[PDB]
């Protein structure tokens, strides 16, 4: 039909390239951020049902673009690697021109003015990811949250899931997580990120990938075994 | 579905899933096998040949190994045509690397980059993706010997022991079950040996239809030393492993 | 003071029975600051060998640029680098800036492969191809050099006599120059094999 | 420099000297200074050493892409021209004097070609800095239609002129002789003065004369697979 | 101003920057310290004329930190070094040459290794046991030739230093103003209790 | 017919493998059987000419022309794309190696930047591959003699013995039979012209056979004699009454 043309405007108003990433972000992994008052918790699956894979070689599905900026994402993995690599210069951009270290909205913005730009100039697709930008604002300590869609846009949320099995993910995140409130403490906030991954991954400690990020450049990634104790505890409340 | 769209690589198929990209798996898959292992003491690669003619001289060709530089060699499974333009950009980007930081190159970067010109294809540019599969064989001192393969869409999956081209189903099933997790180096020739004798046709598996290197880190005073073993030295080990 | 001899250094070849020899001082100063005792000059590319006098950040920018073109060569044409088609390439990019050339003096010494053939050959700044077989000299004390190898050379030098020989230029040439004077390495390079010698001298 | 050029009969005949010097040292005691266009297309040159190779490498190509390109050997002017436009460009930077020689189907010639552009016939012709010196003997003895053997002699007895007043003329005499219909006869080393001699004493040091500091063998050669 | 130093001891590299900028025959500022930080274990001082000075420093930081950043894993700081060399053996045969002395000292943390390279202006690398810039490291370099030995500790190499600031100060009649003295060591970057 | 993705060089086809290079193999199979004999101590070339009109000189149709003094060509089908490619041949070598290296490419190399043409007549849309495919034969020093084919697509591969054209199936065959690599160059010759001669016997005559052989060095032949160490043309091109003497040895 009009999957032919970028430029056509089509009197559909929906230009059929663009529906078709949509199709494309689900097939990916889940991956979900939940926020405290102080931290992002990124709860996301990593694959490695492989066998004769090594898995200390294969790329970690998140992808530090700056030293408190880091990047979850749900879609192909071939057209995921342009965005981390022109967000990564951008980064570095920043703070040689600003002096400023990274504004994340800034980057919320730059990242997706890529897939925009995409969109009216012919003859490049419109890539089928979405993303989880997250990080921590200059001189400030409360997180920020963001997602960016292949539509080309950007918003933010209290919290938000992307990827395969989203719409049970989603019932979770409205009962147990409040806008009004976050989970104030870290560790609460943590364990129920586990508990909406588990509906999906149904039972495994490298399946599921958590990554802490804290103010002022805290980068730190749980440890298997406290993973490990997370699941156990929960899963004695389910006969219960 | 009905009217398949394929014409750009920017143009989306209704299914969502490239057709182009699609067509790259069968072509991967119609040149032979070509097989890396990854021992704790060197890696192995081994393949049987595309070429099949006596009067071709299969000896000369290394069709399946060219090495891009002192410590890195690759395997090549695909479309010669499509393929001989990335070769040769890898060797320079490697000898461009070290030009730079005056090291080899890491084994990471070097797939990572080659994959991003695949995407590139596909991202922008009608231009057909290069639809090619190799498998790297490499050291660095960041993860010792590293093993990587990559896919024609463009991107990158470290394995502890692959199989590409024709047969991986196969060959894969009995890596797999015969795996020795350790890996001694010695021992990997014999596995190597073993799996290419049933996918290959000649199942006395000759010399003259066996490419062969091994790359040893068992190789005196602690270091990495690549070595092409030609056909002579093939056929001089096929009597010592017995198939023959 | 003109670029290459700010930093100066010196080269010295010359061949004898089945091989041939390639020796440097290790001085290395920028005018009257001496900057360090040991410094290398001479690198080699599979069995041919180059030192390189001159300027010192041209040396380090064309060691580069010569290791990545000659990496390509062995590769692409499935064969070890021969001295006699080094020489031309050494030539070719020399002559690429005609207008400021490189302030060096490249020196090759290599033995061909396939004849054993003893070869030698030196450039100066602007890419001359000196096809002298008996000596070559290069830096800015190639003048007194010279010198030296003409009276001491002799045609036919056995190795152990030919290892004598050019220590005894390299050495009192060294001595009257200024930029030279500290420590010195001797290559003597033998189809079969490498011995490279670090001599004891006087040291200022 | 010296470099002659007569026209015989039958041909042409092209000589110069083999001593070549950088600065007031002499870098090479024999290197010929005959540089080959082609088999019957042969030049000398003069100016900047190293652009008169360069310019030689650079246009060969393109005289030999001519030649089989046309499937025939191209003229003496062909190379004559294409030669002069180059030099023109860069206004004589490049700094290639040249006598062109040669002989081809079209007949024998004898050109000279500067830097700056400018070009001229001769029937003999001198070139370098010794063009003095070798064209006086030149004037005082030619005759038209010197036979091949003839013009032989007073070409090489000119070069003679120029080794005893210039500096830079000096050891031995390179020929080329090229002749319609036949291979150039390259006359190598034609004329001989004399040649290094031995020294009255020797320079052999018994060994242990050097002294050794330390030792490391470097190994070029190929660690064991093993 | 013309004065950075460097001395490679035992297990440490030492540097020694200094804390005038003097445009013209003012004192602007006797204080800023004229050193940017690469990495938690490499650090570069530098000198050389004005408006090159910042630009040049800056734009090395973040190639460096791009590259760190890329693949998670800190490159060797003999990696570092080359990496300079290049960009200025660019810069003198470009149009606009870029002229700065720089004391690189990275404490590579694997090889357990303390490493100081001195890059001239020219793009002349070479590594050292010790080294400087300018007109006003000759003076020094006696000092640190006699009384230099691979056994000084840390602690050490500290002394040694207050006797070579002390004659530069004494036969220079521009004095540099004294200088912030940083450590570059397994601990990371520290900056000396006193200076 | 075809589909427009395999028509199109910058569309991935279907089968992965393009209508358009297949074209360019039909054709060649239209054209001549042209066959290269490796030997100890040389190469024979030799192939049959158009008969073209009967006024048409048949001299000036050549299938082989050298590319250097010592490395000749020989091609199955069409006259204008065998020559535009034949200029670029020699053009991009003398740029890459004769004033790099200063020296003429080993076989090896001369045979890997004509691989790189054909490759780019194909991998850029709406130019059609080069509609011709080589065998090069050549002779260089450090390999010694050599003996290629050089496909449209840009791949090349050495042989013992390999024969293009309709009369390809015939050729390859009877070489087999009566000739290995370890028999002298001389055998080869009058073997060579046998097997061209099942191809057509309405005439065999030397006018409408070019015969060559890349073999031993002529010092003749090079043309600025006195000088020895240069090496003669290897290649030397068998004139028709050669051929006909070699007619007589069959």
């Amino acid at each position: 039909g009009y999957d032919r043309a970028l430029s056509i405007f089509s009197p559909d108003g929906h230009i059929f390239q663009v529906e078709y990433a949509l199709e494309a972000v689900k097939r990916g992994t889940c991956a979900v951020g939940v926020k405290g008052k102080n931290c992002v918790v990124l709860g996301c699956e990593r694959r490695s049902t492989l066998k004769l894979q090594d898995t200390r070689i294969t790329p970690s599905k998140v992808s530090k673009i700056d030293s408190h900026v880091v990047l979850s994402f749900s879609g192909l993995n071939a057209d995921s690697r342009i965005l981390i690599e022109k967000a990564r210069v951008e980064a570095q951009s920043h703070r040689l021109t600003l002096e400023d270290p990274v504004t994340v909205e800034y980057l919320t913005r730059y990242v997706a003015g890529v897939q925009q730009r995409y969109t009216q100039s012919g003859g490049v697709r419109p890539f089928g990811v979405s993303t989880l930008i997250a990080g921590f604002d200059p001189r400030d300590d409360e997180p920020k949250l963001y997602q960016t869609e292949p539509s080309g846009i950007y918003s933010s949320w209290s919290a938000q899931t992307i990827g395969r099995n989203s719409k049970t993910v989603r019932e979770f995140l409205e009962k147990n997580y409040d806008r009004k409130e976050p989970p104030a403490t870290v560790e609460e906030c943590v364990k129920l990120t586990v508990r909406s991954l588990l509906e999906v991954v149904q039972t495994g400690a490298k399946n599921i990938e958590i990554t802490v990020v804290k103010p002022d450049s805290d980068i730190v990634a749980l440890s298997s075994e406290e993973i490990n104790q997370y699941v156990t505890q929960i899963e004695q409340e389910k006969q219960e | 579905g009905s009217r398949r769209y394929d014409s750009r690589t920017t143009i989306f198929s209704p299914e969502g899933r490239l057709y182009q990209v699609e067509y790259a798996l069968e072509s991967i898959s119609h040149a032979g096998t070509a097989i890396g292992i990854m021992a704790s003491d060197g890696i192995v690669l081994a393949a049987e040949r595309k070429v099949t003619s006596t009067l071709l001289e299969q000896d000369t060709s290394t069709e399946k190994l060219y090495k891009l530089n002192d410590k890195i060699a690759v395997a090549v499974a695909g479309l010669t045509a499509d393929a001989e333009i990335l070769i040769n950009t890898a060797r320079i980007h490697a000898q461009n690397y070290l030009k730079t930081y005056n090291e080899d190159i890491p084994v990471e970067i070097l797939v990572r980059r080659l994959s991003d010109i695949k995407q590139g294809y596909t991202q922008h540019g009608g231009l057909r993706p290069f639809g090619v599969s190799f498998i790297y064989a490499g050291y660095d001192d960041r993860y010792g010997y590293q093993l990587y393969t990559s896919n024609p869409s463009g991107n990158y999956t470290g394995w502890k022991a692959i199989s590409v081209g024709a047969n991986t189903s196969a060959a894969q099933t009995l890596l797999q079950m015969d795996y020795k997790d350790d890996m001694k180096v010695d021992d990997a020739i014999e596995l190597a040996l073993k799996t290419l004798s049933k996918t290959t046709d000649s199942s006395a598996l000759t010399y003259d239809r066996l490419e062969f290197a091994t790359i040893r880190k068992g190789a005196n005073d602690g270091e990495v030393y690549q070595k092409i073993f030609k056909p002579q030295e093939i056929k001089d080990i096929l009597v010592k492993t017995g198939i023959t | 003071s003109d670029p290459s001899s700010i930093n100066g250094g010196i080269v010295v070849a010359m061949t004898g029975k089945d091989c041939v020899a390639i020796a440097c001082d290790l001085r290395l100063g920028s005018q009257s600051l001496g900057v360090s005792n040991k410094f290398e000059k001479i690198f080699h590319y599979g069995h041919v060998f180059l030192g390189i006098t001159g300027l010192a950040t041209d040396v380090t920018t064309l060691n580069e640029m010569f290791r990545y073109k000659t990496n390509l060569y062995k590769l692409k044409e499935e064969r070890a680098i021969e001295p006699e088609t080094f020489t031309q390439l050494v030539s070719s990019s020399l002559y690429e800036r005609r207008f400021g050339p490189y302030f060096v003096g490249p020196v090759v010494a290599g033995i061909n492969s396939k004849s054993g053939k003893p070869f030698i050959a030196g450039f100066d700044l602007i890419g001359c191809i000196d096809e002298a077989k008996d000596f070559i000299v290069s830096g800015t004390a190639s003048d007194q050099l010279f010198g030296m190898c003409e009276s001491l050379y002799e045609p036919n030098l056995e190795p152990e006599d030919l290892f004598e020989t050019i220590s005894q230029a390299l050495l009192n040439a060294a001595d009257r120059d200024a930029l030279s004077g500290w420590g010195a390495v001797v290559y003597i390079i033998k189809k079969d094999e490498v011995v490279k010698r670090y001599l004891k001298m006087r040291q200022d | 420099t010296t470099i002659v050029g007569v026209k015989f009969n039958n041909g042409v005949v092209i000589a110069a000297d083999t001593r070549s010097t950088q600065g007031p040292i002499v870098a090479d005691k024999n290197c010929a200074k005959l540089h080959r266009i082609s088999p019957k297309i042969w030049c000398a040159g003069a100016g900047t050493a190293a652009d008169t190779e360069a310019v030689t490498q650079l246009i060969g190509s393109n005289i030999e892409l001519h030649s089989l390109y046309t499937s025939r050997e191209p003229r003496v002017v062909s190379a004559l021209q294409m030669l002069k436009q180059h030099l023109f460009k860069y206004q004589g930077h490049i700094g290639a004097y040249l006598i062109v020689a040669g002989v081809d189907p079209t007949g024998s010639h004898l050109f000279s070609i500067h830097a700056h552009g400018s070009t001229d016939v001769g029937y003999y012709l001198s070139l370098g800095s010794g063009s003095l010196a070798a064209m006086a003997v030149l004037e005082s003895h030619w005759k038209q239609d010197l036979t091949k053997e003839e013009a032989i002699k007073l070409a090489s007895d000119a070069i003679q002129a120029g080794i005893w007043n210039d500096l830079g003329s000096g050891s031995n005499v390179d020929v080329c002789v090229m002749e319609i219909g036949k291979d150039a006869e390259y006359l190598r080393n034609y004329l001989t003065p004399n040649v290094r001699e031995e020294k009255q004493k020797s320079y052999k040091f018994p060994r242990g004369t050097t002294a050794v500091l330390k030792e490391s063998i470097v190994n070029i050669c190929d660690i064991q697979e093993e | 101003m013309d004065i950075i130093l460097g001395i490679r001891v035992q297990d440490s590299v030492i540097l020694a920057s200094s804390k005038a900028v003097t445009r013209g025959i003012s004192v602007l500022k006797d204080s800023d310290d004229k050193t940017r930080q690469l990495s938690p274990h490499t650090l570069m001082s530098f000198a050389g004329e004005a408006g090159d000075t910042v630009q040049f420093a800056e734009y090395i930081q973040a190639n460096i930190q791009l590259y760190s950043i890329r693949e998670d894993y800190e490159l060797s700081p003999q990696a570092v070094s080359s990496f300079v060399r290049q960009e200025l053996a660019k810069s003198i045969r470009s149009r606009r040459p870029y002229q700065v002395n720089v004391l690189i000292g990275g404490y590579d943390k694997k090889k357990n290794k303390p490493e100081l390279y001195q890059i001239d202006y020219l793009g002349t690398k070479v590594e050292l046991p010790y080294g400087a810039h300018g007109y006003s490291g000759f003076y020094t370099f006696s000092l640190l030739d006699h009384h230099y030995r691979p056994d000084m500790t840390t602690e050490e190499g500290l002394d040694l230093l207050k006797l070579c600031v002390q004659e530069l100060e004494k036969r220079m009649p521009m004095d540099f103003k004294g200088v912030i003295v940083k450590i570059v060591d397994k601990d990371g970057i520290r900056q000396v209790d006193d200076f | 017919m075809t589909d427009r993705y395999s028509f199109s060089l910058t569309t991935f086809s279907p089968s992965g493998k393009l209508g358009q290079i297949d074209y360019a193999l039909t054709a060649v199979k239209q054209g001549v059987t042209s066959l290269g004999i490796k030997a100890t101590n040389g190469v024979v070339i030799a192939t049959e000419k158009k008969s073209s009109s009967p006024l048409a000189m048949s001299e000036t149709l050549s299938k082989v022309s050298l590319l250097t003094p010592d490395i000749g060509a020989v091609y199955s089908g069409m006259g204008p794309d065998y020559r535009v490619l034949v200029d670029k041949s020699r053009k991009v070598a003398h740029t890459s190696y004769k004033r790099i290296y200063g020296e003429y490419p080993p076989t090896k190399l001369l045979v890997s930047e004509v691989a790189k043409i054909m490759q780019e007549a194909t991998q850029s849309g709406g130019v059609r591959p080069f509609g011709v495919s080589l065998l090069i034969a050549g002779h260089d020093e450090f390999n010694g003699f050599s003996l290629y084919q050089v496909d449209p697509s840009g791949s090349y591969f050495p042989w013992k013995a390999t024969a293009i054209g309709k009369g390809s199936v015939a050729a390859k065959t009877f070489l087999e039979k009566r000739w290995n690599d370890e028999l002298e160059l001389e055998d080869a010759i009058h073997i060579a012209l046998l097997t061209l001669k099942e191809s057509v016997e309405g005439e065999f005559n030397g006018d409408t056979i070019e015969l060559a052989i890349i073999g031993d060095e002529n010092p003749d032949l090079l043309g600025y004699t006195g000088i020895p160490t240069d090496k003669g043309p290897r290649f030397r091109k068998l004139t028709s009454q050669e051929i006909n003497d070699r007619l007589e040895a069959l």
